[PDB]
């Protein structure tokens, strides 16, 4: 009943549909005159830090990122205001998803008084207007937790390693903006399964999703490379986070040298 | 937008905001306005209601028509409905509600609830004050202030949920997780209430509520509900009341109604009937949609 057997299939179908409607414009960053993929990389890494400081759910982070990409898909923003957008997004996400959201005043504190409370609250309203209140977006995590139900024997290092890889994809718009949440989550699940147990993407998820190892190959290649290059990446907050016992220190596990794909 | 609406009268106060009846001057449409005043920005209560109700279009869920964002206030424009079920039950206190109407309203509430659960949404406050009815014979789920989008499987959500009288045993006993079953419990308490015109478990505290439920359905043990003996707020010193016949719990109800109600009030959330399966139950064999019997 906690896995809602009577409804999980209707819910998966619904999320596949919404995934397409909540998609950011794939090539939004070139039409932004003052900001770059490098600057958004810095911002997402900062949000991961904020999430660990205030002990927020991982879903909260994934949602915030979705709100940011959609807002920037239609609104030009100067480099000096990118942090104000990102802070409002995290406030909106916490209000939606958290049992105990932090107060507005703590969202002002974590910006080092770069912005006023009046500014944060007004940016909240503008983000709502731009998104037309469509805040219940599907995320990588929403698919991943469903996929986890198809394990022979459930395995905690598999689950935490898929979460970590999914989270890594949030930092790099190029090229993860061209892949849908359900696909990135499928690549991350297969890659975690293989790395830990040597197993592959099961026939039961071929049946649920329609996705095969061949249709996942493109995203699965980019994600392999991201995993390999992670100790060298300019932003390290996710690797640091997944050292914790809470996530079974999975960022210490060595990636495989090759895929067999 | 706001200059086309003419306020008619106040209706009353909800979970949050205040509700008015009003008229669209150009179009003729009668609507219900929920006014929310703008401390902390936009309340999470409204963020959830607005986002979830925009996604949910069904004939047994109240329709959200527009959001008017005047930066000093927020106005929610809704289809107008003539009464709630609670008030209608008082208007039928002597006389009763005819059985074909109870059957119709239970059937429609299950359709609406099945639709919520298929779209990843938990109501959380299903009671007769939150169920709205019209002249043509419809009933609709309303008030999504306490609602919440869930994941599969569910995580730990807020504990301080559902009005006391309609609150499921798994919430009362402090379980880590609750799911869709919580809304079915409430709907079962309501079905009994339509038949009887008085609440089925009217407790005055968390512990009295629990004791009233155990007195009617039996104190649960490990055979009827595996795990109950280990729940955080279970106490070995609870009294062990015997379970009474359901023919005594709701005396006027036929054999089919009793079957359905027992299945909706099952102790174990894993065995409790789903809204989707309840639509196929023999109770609804002959169902229709008559108009209410009194004026609204
Ligand atoms: C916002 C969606 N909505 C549409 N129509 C609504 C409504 N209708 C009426 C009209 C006249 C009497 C009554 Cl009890 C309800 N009441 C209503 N809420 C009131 C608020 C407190 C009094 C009881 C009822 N739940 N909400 C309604």
């Amino acid at each position: 009943v906690n896995e809602v057997p009577d409804y999980h299939e209707d819910i998966h179908t619904y999320l596949r549909e919404m995934e397409v409607k909540c998609k950011p414009k794939v090539g939004y960053m070139k039409k932004q005159p003052d900001i770059t993929n490098s600057m958004r990389a810095i911002l997402v890494d900062w949000l991961v830090e904020v999430g660990e400081e205030y002990k927020l759910q991982n879903e909260t982070l994934h949602l915030a990122v979705n709100y940011i990409d959609r807002f920037l898909s239609s609104m030009s923003v100067l480099r000096g205001k990118l942090q104000l957008v990102g802070t409002a997004a995290m406030l909106l996400a916490s209000k939606f998803e958290e049992i105990y959201p932090p107060e507005v005043a703590e969202f002002v504190y974590i910006t080092d008084d770069t912005y006023t409370k009046k500014q944060v609250l007004r940016m909240e309203h503008l983000v709502l207007k731009v998104l037309a209140f469509d805040l219940a977006a599907p995320t990588i995590n929403q698919f991943l937790t469903q996929y986890f139900l198809h394990q022979q024997p459930a395995n905690c290092k598999v689950e935490s390693l898929a979460m970590f890889l999914g989270e890594l994809s949030l930092i790099d718009a190029d090229p993860y903006l061209k892949y849908l949440p359900s696909v990135i989550a499928a690549a991350a699940f297969h890659l975690a399964l293989y790395t830990v147990t040597g197993q592959s993407w099961p026939e039961s998820l071929v049946q649920k999703t329609g996705y095969t190892l061949e249709t996942l190959k493109p995203c699965l290649l980019d994600l392999h490379q991201t995993y390999l290059r992670a100790p060298q990446h300019a932003q390290q907050s996710i690797r640091e986070k997944y050292k914790n016992s809470k996530y079974h220190g999975v960022s210490l596990l060595n990636p495989p040298e090759t895929l067999n794909v | 937008s706001m200059e086309n609406f003419q306020k008619v009268e106040k209706i009353g106060e909800g979970t949050y905001g205040v509700v008015y009846k009003a008229r669209n001057k150009l179009t003729g449409e009668v609507v219900a306005l929920k006014k929310i005043r703008l401390t902390e920005g936009v309340p999470s209560t409204a963020i959830r209601e607005i986002s979830l109700l925009k996604e949910l279009n069904h004939p047994n869920i109240v329709k959200l028509l527009d959001v008017i964002h005047t930066e000093n206030k927020l106005y929610l424009v809704f289809e107008f409905l003539h009464q709630d079920l609670k008030k209608f039950m008082d208007a039928s206190a002597l006389t009763g509600i005819p059985l074909p109407l109870i059957k119709s309203y239970l059937f429609q509430l299950l359709q609406g609830l099945a639709f919520c659960h298929s779209h990843r949404v938990l109501h959380r406050d299903l009671k007769p004050q939150n169920l709205l009815i019209n002249t043509e014979g419809a009933i609709k789920l309303a008030d999504f202030g306490l609602a919440r989008a869930f994941g599969v499987p569910v995580r730990t959500y807020t504990h301080e949920v559902v009005t006391l009288w309609y609150r499921a045993p798994e919430i009362l006993l402090g379980c880590k997780y609750y799911s869709t079953a919580v809304d079915i419990w409430s709907l079962g308490c309501i079905f009994a209430e339509m038949v009887t015109r008085r609440a089925l478990f009217p407790g005055d505290s968390e512990i009295d509520q629990l004791f009233r439920i155990f007195r009617t359905l039996g104190t649960p043990d490990e055979v009827v509900w595996p795990g109950v003996t280990s729940m955080p707020d279970y106490k070995p010193s609870f009294p062990k009341w015997a379970r009474q016949d359901f023919s005594k719990v709701v005396p006027p109800l036929d054999e089919d109604g009793r079957s359905l109600l027992s299945q909706m009030l099952h102790y174990d959330p894993n065995k409790r009937i789903s809204a989707k399966a309840a639509l196929a139950h023999p109770f609804f064999q002959d169902v229709t949609k008559p108009v209410p019997h009194l004026r609204l």
